[PDB]
RNA sequence: ACCAUAGUAGGCCUAAAAGCAGCCAUCAAUUGAGAAAGCGUUAAAGCUCAACAAAUUCACCAACAUAAUCCCAAAAACUAAU
């Protein structure tokens, strides 16, 4: 004998038309003639853009910083629309097109002589990103059972998240940082300059709290 | 209250007490008596 | 056998021992489902 | 303590269970209040693979372990008690508790090595032929990660890869 | 239930289970009987007869079969277990017969 | 331990509490059956042959019946309910062509039973069917 | 050995498909059966599906139970239409009101199933109406007034409608 | 077969019987929308059989991404 | 571990679509069981899950080979250490 639980009835959910995911160009529609130089900077930190959930109720969320390219996209794109049901499920981008171009030299030639030839786009992507978000009358776990092997095929380390598992993991952050028992932090270090620290600390590190290095970010470290 | 204790066949020998103090209550009567409860019994059923 | 790094049972009749310090999928109903960690 | 008693009376087979009289707990615990035998009795993160008494307490005559439904103990130290009763077993301790077998015990073979503090089983770790060198070393280890919540009254750590 | 259903009983020829249910150490045997009373092990033959003896005052739980090496098996199951009659009663009926 | 949590009864389980007082209540005879896995077609024709007399049954859940049944004047009962159970009903208790059905099939115990506020046994049942 | 859920028309039993591969498979003798079956059938001559169980035994003998017939005929009889709904929800199939679902109670209720079980004429109504919940037709507590108007606009409202089912199927038929 | 309903040929089809000599409860019961989960009444059976279907379905949908 | 019986080949298309190439409904029996969540068939048949009833120690993810002359201080889990 066990006792019966209420189940979750959605009745609020809308599924808007064309609900596969929107088929995304190899090449922006007008050409970027210009080289500009390769800034690293849109890895580097924590993401300020696309951070919280519009519509949707599951998401992509990347925990590392990279680059998404074309093959990425069609990646997504075909196992999202061949492993879930259009009638019960919606998906939306929240990345945009590949953009940043990223250039080849013709391997083999000697260093110098000038920028190469442009080879293909790609898109930047910070911790934090969210990348698909998904919405529809159904739980998270079919969701989050399908969505791991997308995310697990990404450059960045990368989680299948719900709105409740992100309050969950951000609060948890939170509780974490306030129930620190050593006085010393990496806060308290870096913006004091506890023993001349800043000479070998980045001025970026004053922002990034010693949790970002390059691209990787470790949640464990507080 | 409480229910009755199901003796079995093996040491059957606990009449009730009720069936005891009917039967006494039978056996300090007279004829008189005796008729008029067996025409009363007889009427009832 | 077939040698891998992460391991899971392709049928319900799969199961995990812990032999010379190493884990195996053994099946008996189909022998061709028998794995090894490496 | 229930045992079972298998006769053979001439094609004619009876089996029976009896009971034998078991010890009792103690009756003055020193923390009445603790629910787990070993945290009411006082005795977490203080024994250790040495203290063959309390080992002896929880475990079968043939060398086997019972459950933790049977032991009432935390899961933690359910598991601290299985891992040092797998290292006193390897390490030489509880030589009453092997099953009989009288057949096998007349062929011997080459001496018991002495040992003691062994996390692993003899006949699965491999030799590390290649070894390393300071900057990256494969360390032997000695007792468990099980173990480390023991108090030190040195105040050092112990040593668990050597 | 499905131990016996595997192990092919069809050798068994007669099965009876006496027990007193208004005791407190017979459950093991209602369950081993609930066991072999099952519809696989049933089906399994057709020409065993098992027998479900009710007593209240006998005081003895116990189940005694009958199979055709010439064997009796009898065993009173009040400390026994369910899993311990069950696996005794295999290694037993289908080692012999 | 932390102070205990008060769990709440539920909807189901008044439902089954209110069920057993009212088949405790209204009927005359209650048997209690040591419930055997069957053929599902034995099953709906054993059914069908106590419907041809009227007899009804039930299984309950020990769960919401042993506390009812331990606070109700039944509780000499308990030992027939530790184990796999079922309930026999009836209103106007005859239990020749009860005992009819359950001597045709040979392993299905009658344990015991309560017939007009007495407990029996099975050969209480028996003395009482020959009477 | 097995057994064979068969549903065969009442006037028609025949020694080839679906009767052919699936009888013959068991090693039955399929011209027997086909006797038996006409024999037990032919005092109906309502022409209706029967549902029948086949139980073939191991010494390739047979035994025949029928039972009674299927919802899907009854209340396409009692609805008046050919062919059930295509879309059983975005329309409706037929319109009957209570008494052909009551009447049809009646016939059930000496089903091989249904009388084995207990229970009263309310569950096998509310049987026969969850079976017409997807078989498209649906039923009025009282339209016995009002159904003469109902068939008269739904009859030709209907033919409007299979004309251009079938119109669109042509044009599919066409285009494929 | 086939058969056409008619004002005298779908009373003529079968006995159609008064409405005074059929019970009430044909009458009782809905016809058009099944009932939902929030309509009937918590100490109702029939409640706990839908809320047990929908817990039948929420498993069904759930076990969608078995291996198996 | 334990167990699986009802309308029912739910309605269309198709040589066949019997829970299960596809589309639409997703009702209704028995305390108990989804017009069916996986295997299987040409179509079936059949084997499993959920549901009763029997009970209940805990159960969310995590583990991943290698090079060439000969491996590379020896070794140590507790006598008190800001
Ligand atoms: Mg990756
Ligand atoms: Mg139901
Ligand atoms: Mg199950
Ligand atoms: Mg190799
Ligand atoms: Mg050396
Ligand atoms: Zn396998
Ligand atoms: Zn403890």
């Amino acid at each position: 004998f066990k006792t019966l639980l209420p189940v979750p009835t959605f009745e609020d959910v809308a599924i808007p038309e064309k609900p596969k995911l929107r088929f995304v160009e190899r090449v922006p529609l007008v050409p970027k003639v210009r080289r500009e130089r390769k800034n690293l900077s849109d890895i580097r930190g924590p993401s300020t853009e696309a951070t919280e959930f519009t519509e949707g109720r599951f998401a992509i969320l990347a925990l590392g910083g990279g680059y998404l390219h074309w093959g990425h996209f069609e990646m997504m794109r075909l196992t999202i629309n061949r492993s879930m049901d259009p009638k019960n499920m919606f998906a939306l981008w929240r990345v945009p097109a590949p953009f940043k171009p990223i250039t080849r030299k013709g391997m083999g030639q000697r260093m110098g002589g000038g920028k190469g030839a442009i080879d293909h786009y790609v898109t930047p992507v910070k911790a934090g990103r969210l990348i698909v978000e998904m919405g529809g009358r159904c739980e998270f776990k079919e969701v989050q059972g399908f969505l791991d092997l997308v995310a697990h095929k990404l450059p960045f380390p990368a989680k299948a998240v719900s709105r409740e598992t992100l309050e969950k993991m951000r609060k948890d952050q939170e509780e974490r940082e306030r129930n620190n028992q050593n006085p010393w932090t990496f806060e308290r270090i870096a913006t004091a300059n506890m023993l001349g620290i800043r000479k070998v600390l980045s001025p970026y590190d004053l922002t990034h709290k010693g949790r970002y290095w390059g691209k990787f970010y470790t949640p464990e470290r507080v | 209250e409480a229910l009755a204790g199901a003796p079995l066949d093996n040491a059957p020998k606990e009449y009730p007490p009720k069936i005891q103090q009917l039967v006494q209550d039978i056996a300090s009567l007279t004829l008189l008596e005796i008729s008029d409860l067996n025409e009363l019994l007889k009427k009832t059923l | 056998f077939k040698t891998k790094g992460v391991l899971k049972k392709r049928c319900r009749d799969c199961y995990l021992v812990k032999r010379r310090g190493r884990w195996f999928i053994y099946c008996k109903t189909n022998p061709k489902h028998k794995q090894r960690q490496m | 303590f229930r045992e079972v008693v298998e006769i053979l009376d001439g094609k004619t087979t009876i089996i029976e269970g009896r009971i034998t009289e078991t010890p009792q707990e103690s009756p003055n615990p020193p923390n009445p209040t603790g629910q787990c035998p070993i945290c009411r009795w006082n005795l977490k993160h203080k024994y250790n693979y040495e203290d063959v008494l309390l080992l002896s307490q929880f475990i079968r005559p043939h060398g086997g372990m019972l459950p933790r439904r049977i032991t009432g103990l935390c899961q933690e130290e359910h598991l601290k008690i299985e891992e040092c009763v797998k290292m006193a077993h390897r390490a030489g301790l509880l030589p009453n508790h092997r099953p009989k077998l009288p057949e096998g015990f007349v062929p011997k073979s080459k001496p018991r090595l002495n040992r003691y503090l062994t996390r692993w089983s003899p006949r699965s770790v491999k030799p590390i032929y290649n070894k390393g060198h300071r900057w990256n070393k494969v360390r032997m280890p000695v007792g468990s990660p099980l173990l480390k919540d023991n108090v030190s009254y040195s105040g050092r750590p112990l040593l668990l890869y050597h | 239930a499905a131990a016996l259903a595997r192990l092919g009983l069809r050798a068994v020829k007669q099965v009876r289970v006496q027990f007193c249910p208004f005791e407190k150490n017979v459950e093991s045997t209602r369950t081993f009987l609930q066991a072999v009373s099952s519809e696989k092990v049933r089906c399994t033959n057709l020409n065993c007869s098992v027998i479900a003896d009710v007593r209240h005052d006998g005081s003895e739980p116990c189940v005694d079969v009958l199979f055709g090496d010439g064997h009796r098996l009898i065993m009173r199951g009040a400390h026994l277990t369910a899993q311990e009659m069950l696996t005794a009663f295999a290694s037993h009926i289908q080692a012999r017969g | 331990p932390p102070p205990t949590p008060p769990q709440e009864e539920t909807g189901l389980v008044r439902l089954l509490r209110r069920e057993i007082a009212a088949v405790f209540r209204d009927n005359r005879m209650i048997a209690v059956c040591q419930h055997v896995a069957l053929s599902a077609e034995d099953k709906l024709l054993l059914r069908h042959q106590l419907r041809k007399h009227k007899i009804l049954m039930k299984i309950f859940p020990n769960q919401v019946l042993k506390p009812f049944l331990e606070e109700s004047k039944y509780q000499n009962l308990l030992p027939l309910f530790v184990g796999h159970n079922l309930l026999l009903v009836s209103e106007e208790p005859k239990v020749k062509e009860m005992v009819r059905i359950l001597k045709g099939i040979p392993f299905l115990p009658l344990l015991g039973g309560c017939i007009d506020d007495t407990i029996l046994s099975r050969q209480g049942f028996i003395n009482y069917s020959k009477l | 050995s097995g057994m064979i859920r068969a549903i065969v028309r009442a006037g028609q039993a025949r020694p080839g498909p679906p009767l052919g591969p699936i009888l013959g498979q068991r090693g039955v003798s399929i011209n027997q059966f086909c006797k038996e079956f006409n024999e037990k059938t032919k005092d109906i001559k309502e022409g209706i599906p029967l549902p029948t169980k086949i139980f073939v035994k191991p010494d390739r003998t047979f035994e025949i139970k029928i039972g009674q017939p299927t919802v899907s005929y009854f209340l396409k009889a009692a609805a008046g239409i050919e062919k059930g709904a295509r879309h059983t929800g975005k329309e409706v199939a037929g319109l009957v009101t209570l008494k052909h679902v009551y009447e049809i109670a009646r016939v059930k209720a000496q089903d091989d199933a249904f009388a084995l079980q207990d229970v009263p004429l309310s569950s096998v109504v509310r049987s026969i109406i969850g079976s017409a919940r997807s078989l498209g037709i649906r039923v009025v507590k009282d339209l016995s007034s009002e159904e003469l108007a109902a068939f008269q606009k739904e009859r030709a409202l209907f033919l409007a409608a299979q004309r251009e089912a079938d119109l669109a199927a042509q044009a599919e038929a066409a285009k494929k | 077969h086939a058969m056409g309903v008619n004002i005298y040929k779908e009373g003529q089809d079968v006995v159609l019987k008064p409405d005074s000599e059929y019970p009430e409860w044909l009458f009782e019961m809905n016809v058009g929308p099944p009932k939902k989960l929030e309509e009937l009444d918590p100490e109702t059976r029939e409640y706990w059989r839908l809320l047990r279907k929908h817990n039948i379905w929420r498993h069904n949908r759930l076990s969608k991404n078995r291996k198996f």
